[PDB]
């Protein structure tokens, strides 16, 4: 979910804007 | 930006320079 | 005062590994 | 809640329990 | 109150021109 | 103005400093 | 003789330690 | 008085408490 995006593969500073309140 | 996987600790200090004065969570499970 | 902006990160530091699979929630506001 | 004082003061993996996810 | 304000931030003299009489 | 962080005497003395003989309250709850 | 002005800046000191929490009102006027 | 006795006289840091916020 919240990794799979981020860690397994590559993550961007707006796809990781999403895992804020 | 940097890209790369993302895991472990070295995470969980990310969203503190791009979340701001707003707030966060952290889920461990993928 | 104390610094939480820097004394923070030590601690936002030791919420992952401690939480484990659950992970945390935070709020930088309160 | 815990950022006030788990700054000056000291709390180690028994006592943050309060406030983690 | 003035903290957020001026200890944990920055404050100048009528910013807090405002916290008198 | 001095622009600091204040906290301490840092601070509440140094209204009457500028903020005159009018009076002052102190809210040190954040 | 009778310098509230220093009495004032010594004072204030007895006034936040005491109402540090509580917090303290004063008129300087008065 | 606050500003006369405190003043002209020392104050004991119990009676400190009548004139708090
Ligand atoms: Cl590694
Ligand atoms: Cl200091
Ligand atoms: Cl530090
Ligand atoms: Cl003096
Ligand atoms: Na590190
Ligand atoms: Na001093
Ligand atoms: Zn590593
Ligand atoms: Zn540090
Ligand atoms: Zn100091
Ligand atoms: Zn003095």
């Amino acid at each position: 979910g919240i990794v799979e995006q981020c860690c397994t593969s590559i993550c961007s500073l707006y796809q990781l804007e999403n895992y804020c309140n | 930006f940097v890209n790369q996987h993302l895991c472990g600790s070295h995470l969980v200090e990310a969203l503190y320079l791009v979340c701001g004065e707003r707030g966060f969570f952290y889920t461990p499970k993928t």
